[PDB]
RNA sequence: AUUAGAGGUCUUGGGGCCGAAACGAUCUCAACCUAUUCUCAAACUUUAAAUGGGUAAGAAGCCCGGCUCGCUGGUGUGGAGCCGGGCGUGGAAUGCGAGUGCCUAGUGGGCCACUUUUGGUAAGCAGAACUGGCGCUGCGGGAUGAACCGAACGCCGGGUUAAGGCGCCCGAUGCCGACGCUCAUCAGACCCCAGAAAAGGUGUUGGUUGAUAUAGACAGCAGGAUGGUGGCCAUGGAAGUCGGAAUCCGCUAAGGAGUGUGUAACAACUCACCUGCCGAAUCAACUAGCCCUGAAAAUGGAUGGCGCUGGAGCGUCGGGCCCAUACCCGGCCGUCGCUGGCAGUCGGCAGAGCGAGAAAGAGAGGGACGCUACGCCGCGACGAGUAGGAGGGC
RNA sequence: AAACCUCCCGUGGAGCAGAAGGGCAAAAGCUCGCUUGAUCUUGAUUUUCAGUACGAAUACAGACCGUGAAAGCGGGGCCU
RNA sequence: AGCGUUCAUAGCGACGUCGCUUUUUGAUCCUUCGAUGUCGGCUCUUCCUAUCAUUGUGAAGCAGAAUUCACCAAGCGUUG
RNA sequence: GUCUACGGCCAUACCACCCUGAACGCGCCCGAUCUCGUCUGAUCUCGGAAGCUAAGCAGGGUCGGGCCUGGUUAGUACUUGGAUGGGAGACCGCCUGGGAAUACCGGGUGCUGUAGGCUU
């Protein structure tokens, strides 16, 4: 699964096909973070095949729906539990992020896991996403934004649009 | 290079199954074989007379000649880019009736049954087999219970 | 001055250029290899088949007569199909004749 | 929950070339009439056909065609195999001359027999010459890997329509 | 093949031990047996896959009736062979015109790669299996290149792509690209591929686990650091300060009948331990990223080069854009196919038609061109090529 | 400790000329009795294979026999 | 682990294990058999550093002297 | 219900031990003249019918061994196809499909054809 673009959260629920032995098998629900719903269904079977003795040939998807954010206008603190794989052995991690959507926090994690540990998206098994209260966060890079009177400047404003007047006259100003 | 011995590399092919050695069950001997019977070949090591060559163990042919103790079979043998329907004389012990043809013979009966039947009724009843179709649309009831959540378990070093 | 010993590298490709054709199937396969005692008698059964010829045609004449007196003892919407009946070239001729009086 | 009926129709497109291809894969690809790259065709799905698509899944990119995707394909890129000659479907008499014995006497009849897989899908679908689509305007993600892993091959279920709008 | 202890019995034996001696006892030590236990097998195996190999999916099939036989026999029994008749929803999917016979050249040095695999320390080594390549083959990309990636080629116009790319060489990011990581006095920079390991870092970035902390943390800076007692067995002499059996309480926020440095023991001090301020994560052990050490060769020197450090580097990703002989549309050439069409130029002896979804009759009682038919015309599809074969050459 | 006798347990841990593998328990082993199918003669087929030979082998058929109460079995050696 | 009176690491370092080099020999047989003149010395230039000396320094079981280990380093020497 | 004779499948039927077996039957058993054969009437063959279910045999039992059949092991090991995936390598992850075997834990403990009895 390539973590292409911004991921979306899908609610995928599926079950074994009915056999004459068990008429109605129980339903199984998952929260999948995926680019599109087609790769969500495949990534669903990846996990179900690990926890249950089920395969796509013996099962069916009874509902493939996308779950939306209940508060896309509130800054939230997200806790993520991963299961990534290094070049030597696998590890469990607990990472915190600070975003508006759970799907946005998860994609924030794939890029960060790819930058910090060179872990590619196919080796990560995100297992739990919990939006935590600000008092219960642990990582300090997130805890420093819990301030009712947060205040800071933008010190060294890197010049953008540095090619519009490609040959200008005045030196650019980096103070505003 | 390898040898060209007749029973070369048949250490397990002609061996008897586990705890199945000893005298041969007599039902194999009292088994009729008409001409044109589809027959699959399986060499048995207990009887060394009339064994088929190892290149026919597992192949299936049809009977064309019946002697006192053996039958003649016409088997297809692939020889470097050409098939040869060649004749072998194998003794009964290395022979079974093939059940590959019977499921067709059985299907012919219902086809011949459901043709004279439902003809006077007029109802056109499907005869040809059809592949497994895409399954229909149905409703899945979640009466009461709600689908339980699945989450990947955390890793923990086994060894 | 050694060399390659043996290989079947290109052979499977060579075999399938003109196909691996199954032997020519043919009804009435030859009777070579059959038990001589069975074959010897089988040739006698053919040698005397004409002996019962008058019995054959006599029992065959009544056998066609048997079934002779036998059979003689016995002997999605309506709108679109309506238009398909008019649009038929042969059996719609008498149907698309009101149209001749329609423009008149 | 309401589980919809799993689809009966699929549109298959050959996305890899003709150089260095397995003998088993090559045989299946010509049983689907996909001998050129970017050649398309309709396939009715069942246990037999699906397992043929699993053999050539690195070489094709199939999915479930939309109704509009069937319209544009038949209308813009629809050529009939009349007397073993690729002839453009310019008027209905070309269809009725060949598919009349199945009450298919117009383009709509043919589109209906294709979309809702009918009793005469085989004869109708075999009447169409394999669609010769153009290269996909806008590019591809990756031709060599499967769709789910960020590529283009395999089953992209309903996203096949976006690919048809660009290839057609 | 093989490791280890257990539980057994004299089943026997090894030195004995009180036995002259005695399966009587005695500790034994061994094998032996019974339960377990560690570790394996190309030439072992109870089990046992995936991939794979046959066969079947009808008319040459089914179902009745009758004859023939010297074969076979309780028995018109068995079987086979013959006639005759009846059954067509053509009995899975998909695709596709098949069958068959002559004559026949070249070749019979091969090589490479994924996966499997034998010998070998290994090899751009030797030998196999499977498929695909190269050879016989250009083209886009990999700077360069027999084989890698894309894609196979008539001659062109337009469009669009693949694999690759988009600081400049050099077509395309001159995006208000996104999020991070990294400083190298040897940085790094893209399949094949053309260079590095164990080990190590208080470089930095994340994680895991376990401990102290607002009955106030850790650094730093200072003060109390005793009372029973100068303890009982001890030494000429050790009082907490040389060695070992012992190792409690009052006064208290705390002090051990004691952690180093010194005298024959003393005096003194520090230490464990406790308060004052500072006022918040400190400490430990791991782990993984980038970087660094490990890291030495000979002409001067190579991420392709220049150069690049708010990347032109590394990871994860977006839009946009660039172009192959590939794909799409169009033109033209040729080949192949339709075993296509055309003798109907049927004219005042005239009547101008067979493009029409539907087995078959426009049935009787003065007018361009053309058709060297070995000609002319219309549709489609297709086009690499060494050795070799054939045809056509106005 | 091993001579011979007896009982018990004994799925083959023995034996079957030889290498190894397969096969075998009222036998294919061991011990006796009678024997010469290790004979005469056509073709067919398998194995190696070019689907040619030789060798070896498998099913028959025609004889003549052996053995056994008999069904049968036997034209060399349980098979390679 | 030890050696080094004492003291693992001043200098060493077993049992193990990871590499580098192509100034040794092998292994291979790719190039050359219508020929690439096949041992040494002599002569002469240049390059490498895995540094013997010399410059500048670190460490010693460095008192001095002498000698060991290591660092930057191939500028200049290395003979009769 | 059950047995005998001949069987088919050839342990769900075997093995160890224990219990109970009406009737018929099968046996043990009693003999050696004849048939036949042994060192030996033990076996084999033959002629019998006093005794007995002790044994065989049949049935049942055992937290039985074995066997049969499941669960678990485990979507694990392995594996088809795929990638300009990772890694210096050894090897590993993913995609697409297929998918085992012990230990450990359950359940089961012969079905059956022909012919003839007995329980009348």
């Amino acid at each position: 699964m390539k973590a292409s673009g911004t991921l979306r959260e899908y609610k995928v629920v599926g079950r074994c096909l009915p056999t004459p032995k068990c008429r109605t098998p129980p339903l199984y629900r998952m929260r999948i973070f995926a680019p599109n719903h087609v790769v969500a269904k495949s990534r669903f079977w990846y996990f179900v095949s690990q926890l249950k003795k089920m395969k796509k040939s013996s099962g069916e998807i009874v509902y493939c729906g996308q779950v939306f954010e209940k508060s896309p206008l509130r800054v939230k603190n997200f806790g993520i539990w991963l299961r990534y794989d290094s070049r030597s052995g696998t590890h469990n991690m607990y990472r915190e992020y600070r975003d508006l959507t759970t799907a946005g926090a998860v994609t924030q994690c794939y890029r960060d896991m790819g930058a910090r540990h060179r872990a590619r998206a196919h080796s990560i098994q995100i297992m739990k996403v919990e939006e935590i209260a600000a008092s219960k966060c642990r990582r300090p890079a997130v805890k420093q934004f819990h301030d009712s009177k947060i205040k800071f400047p933008l010190p060294h404003r890197v010049l953008r649009r540095q090619h519009k007047p490609r040959f200008t006259t005045k030196r650019p100003n980096t103070f505003f | 290079t390898n040898t060209k011995g007749k029973r070369r590399g048949t250490r397990y092919m002609f061996s008897r199954p586990f705890r199945k050695h000893g005298v041969v069950p007599l039902a194999t001997y009292m088994r009729i074989y008409k001409k044109g019977d589809i027959v699959d070949i399986k060499g048995m090591g207990t009887v060394q007379k009339g064994m088929p060559h190892k290149c026919y163990h597992g192949k299936t042919g049809r009977v064309y000649n019946v002697t006192q103790h053996a039958v003649g079979i016409v088997v297809n043998k692939q020889v470097k880019g050409k098939i040869l329907a060649k004749r072998i004389n194998v003794r009964i012990e290395h022979i079974k009736h093939s059940k590959s043809r019977d499921s067709f013979l059985k299907r012919v009966k219902e086809n011949d049954q459901k043709k004279k039947e439902a003809k006077e009724k007029g109802t056109w009843v499907q005869l040809k087999r059809q592949p497994a179709p895409p399954r229909e649309a149905h409703f899945v009831r979640t009466n009461g219970k709600e689908p339980e959540l699945l989450e990947p378990i955390p890793y923990e070093f086994m060894a | 001055a050694k060399s390659k010993n043996h290989t079947t590298h290109n052979q499977s490709r060579k075999w399938h250029r003109n196909g691996i054709k199954k032997p020519r199937s043919q009804r009435y396969e030859s009777l070579k290899g059959v038990d001589p005692k069975f074959l010897r008698n089988m040739r006698f059964a053919k040698k005397h088949n004409k002996k019962g010829l008058k019995k054959m045609q006599a029992n065959n004449a009544k056998a066609m007569a048997a079934r002779a007196e036998a059979i003689k003892a016995l002997v999605v919407s309506r709108k679109l199909h309506r238009l398909a009946y008019i649009a038929h070239p042969k059996l719609g001729r008498r149907a698309r004749a009101r149209i001749a009086r329609g423009l008149r | 929950f309401y589980v919809p009926a799993e689809p009966k129709l699929a549109f298959v497109i050959r996305i890899r070339g003709i150089n260095g291809v397995s003998p088993k894969v090559r045989k299946v690809l010509q049983l689907l009439r996909l001998r050129q790259i970017f050649n398309g065709t309709f396939v009715k799905l069942n246990k037999a056909s699906i397992n043929m698509l699993r053999i050539v899944e690195p070489y094709i990119a199939w999915g479930y065609p939309n109704l509009k995707s069937v319209n544009e394909l038949i209308y813009k890129r629809g050529y009939g195999k009349i007397n073993k000659k690729r002839i453009a479907l310019t008027d209905n008499t070309l269809i009725a001359r060949s598919l009349g014995k199945y009450n298919i006497i117009c383009m709509e009849d043919l589109i209906h027999e294709i979309y809702t897989v009918g009793k005469h899908f085989k004869e109708a679908n075999n009447f169409l010459w394999p669609f010769k689509l153009s290269s996909p305007r806008g590019g591809m993600k990756k031709k060599t890997t499967h769709f789910v892993e960020g590529g283009d091959a395999g089953n992209r279920e309903d996203q096949i329509n976006r690919l048809i709008r660009r290839m057609n």
